[PDB]
């Protein structure tokens, strides 16, 4: 509340920015200057009308190339060479001239149905310390992932290699999956996120080819963070056994070794791995000396769940009947996804009565339904 | 007259060289558009006044 | 490259009919048993050919496609 | 809050999306050798391969 002041100031400068841009473009982006008028005369002399697309197979070092078009016919093209002969390379999409096919130019920036999967389709709306609690070992993920980007200064004093990589593990409900997306908010480095059940395919050999791509994209952004969600899902998952099986699993692990480091010597990629099965992996990635600090997380204890529950109930309309500390008291060393689930079910009981105030009864009755899921997910009930 | 003369101008339309349905991948602010013709490939080509 | 005429449906066939220019070769007498299934194949084929409207008057959903399966 | 959401899209739309194209400042004349590659046949070649 009274976050008004922010919204006004940001909005007002945006209004002026829209104004300035519109007016700047029209009639005072002068097409009447001689540096614009004389430049386009002799540019279009070789630049089309239709500019037949090619795909660049290889160049020859005489100012030539051999293109294969997507349409069909290959062509032995020259190069107009005001696009700087040494600036293009195989895999690029090229502009050819429609009288005789010469490389007028080169398009840069592409997209594929294979980097569609990687790229983000959201920007997180829950930022840091919505994972609050269990914050006593968040210091080995904010001093090897965030910091060398934030200060290269402190790693200049020591010199040698900076920290690369973390692996997060513990029981589920320690917030790993959102933690990865929250340290990304702070650094402002290109955050790719790829699920590990999409590094398992129902076809063979094309798995390693998908995984090889992922880090080449990332090093192209000079800073990126790659989160592999569930990298224990490439060592338990398979489709059919004649294009999956042991072999498909086996190869992708080996591939990811070269990608994490190997020979390539690519740009800076910070890596975040969340896992909880850390024995289905090669003993060539879970050694220290690649993924530097390994972080253990334990179920939140009595005092920690006090930290967790103030995160979730600030969005709620608390009554004075509500006692937060007795909600904490009963449970004994249990998950923090449970606390998130009880608050969701508390607003569902509040909606069942139809009231947008959340009352104490709704939390305290929803607690028992949550506890019925631990005491009859094992039908033994009280241990036998 | 209306009936006999619609035929002659209509000859032009019938004797046209090709049509070819495309789709815009993307514009460029160089006042050309990247268009993928659907039976054929991609051409970057200049626009008319309507659009 | 313009539309200069139209063509009837009948013409421009993949192949001409075999059922009012030829006559199927196997009769229903050369089928032995599967009598339970024979009550069904005359439900599936024969009744929508002579008249679709029998179904309509009841108001029961027609059968559409015929699937034959088996080893 | 909703006015902010609306104006970001507006700024983006008016700036426009464009396709980056490479250049070279030491080429201010390129139709001293561009014109030779252009307009007649000297030729860009249908690539083939000897089979026998
Ligand atoms: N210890 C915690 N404190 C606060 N919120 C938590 C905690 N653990 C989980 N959550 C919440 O639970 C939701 C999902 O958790 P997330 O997917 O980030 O965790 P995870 O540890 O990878 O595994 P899981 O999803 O199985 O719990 C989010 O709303 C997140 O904020
Ligand atoms: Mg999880």
């Amino acid at each position: 509340r009274c976050k008004l002041k922010l919204l006004r100031m940001e909005r007002i400068k945006d209004h002026l920015l829209l104004e300035e841009e519109f007016v700047s473009n029209s009639e005072i982006l002068k097409p009447f200057e001689k540096k614009q008028e004389e430049e386009k005369k002799q540019l279009e002399e070789i630049r089309g009308n239709p500019l037949s697309i090619g795909t660049l197979e290889e160049i020859i070092d005489d100012d030539h190339a051999i293109v294969t078009s997507p349409t069909m016919p290959d062509y032995y093209v020259s190069i107009l060479s005001f696009v700087d002969k040494e600036l293009l390379e195989p895999g690029c999409s090229v502009l050819l001239h429609h009288k005789t096919m010469s490389i007028v130019g080169v398009l840069q920036d592409d997209a594929d149905p294979m980097v569609s999967v990687m790229k983000m389709d959201k920007s997180p709306t829950e930022s840091y310390s919505d994972i609050g609690g269990l914050e006593s070992q968040i210091q080995e993920i904010k001093e090897s992932v965030e910091l060398p980007l934030t200060h290269p200064e402190l790693y200049e004093e020591m010199g040698i290699k900076p920290p690369k990589g973390v692996i997060l593990y513990g029981a589920p409900g320690t917030g790993k999956t959102l933690l990865a997306k929250a340290v990304a908010n702070q650094t402002s480095a290109t955050f790719l996120r790829i699920v590990g059940s999409e590094l398992i395919q129902k076809y063979l050999g094309d798995g390693p080819r998908l995984c090889r791509q992922i880090f080449k994209v990332a090093g192209e952004n000079a800073p990126s963070i790659v989160f592999i969600d569930e990298i224990d899902a490439i060592g338990t998952k398979r489709y059919d056994s004649n294009s999956g099986g042991e072999r498909e699993i086996q190869r992708t692990m080996l591939e990811l070794l070269n990608q994490l480091d190997g020979f390539d010597d690519r740009g800076d990629v910070k890596v975040i791995m969340a896992t909880n099965k850390i024995e289905t992996l090669d003993p060539a990635l879970i050694r220290p000396g690649r993924i530097d600090r390994k972080i253990l997380f334990e179920n939140p204890d009595l005092s920690t769940k006090k930290k967790i529950l103030g995160i979730h109930t600030s969005k709620m309309n608390l009554s004075e009947d509500v006692n937060l500390e007795t909600l904490v008291t009963t449970k004994d060393d249990l998950s923090g996804a449970d606390i998130q689930a009880m608050c969701t079910e508390a607003g569902l009981l509040a909606l069942r009565e139809r009231r947008m105030q959340v009352t104490a009864e709704d939390f305290k009755q929803a607690k028992e339904r949550v506890m019925k899921n631990k005491v009859e997910e094992n039908l033994e009930g009280l241990y036998l | 007259n209306d009936k006999v003369r619609f035929i002659k101008d209509e000859l032009r339309l019938l004797q046209e060289p090709g049509s070819y349905v495309g789709e815009v991948i993307k514009i460029v602010s160089d006042k050309k558009v990247l268009v993928k013709v659907q039976p054929e490939g991609k051409y970057i080509v200049d626009v008319a006044k309507d659009i | 490259n313009a539309l200069v005429d139209i063509l009837p449906p009948d013409s421009d066939s993949s192949i001409s009919v075999m059922g009012e220019n030829e006559k199927p070769d196997v009769t229903y007498a050369d089928v032995g048993g599967l009598d339970m299934q024979k009550q069904e194949i005359r439900e599936a084929v024969e009744l929508p050919l002579v008249q679709a409207d029998l179904y309509e008057q009841i108001g029961i959903d027609p059968p559409r496609g015929v699937l034959l399966y088996g080893p | 809050e909703n006015d902010l959401k609306d104006i970001e899209a507006r700024i983006k739309e008016k700036a426009g999306v464009k396709e980056s194209d490479t250049g070279l400042a030491p080429s201010h004349l390129w139709d001293i050798m561009g014109d030779r590659q252009r307009l007649g046949e000297e030729h860009p070649l249908q690539v083939a391969r000897c089979t026998k």
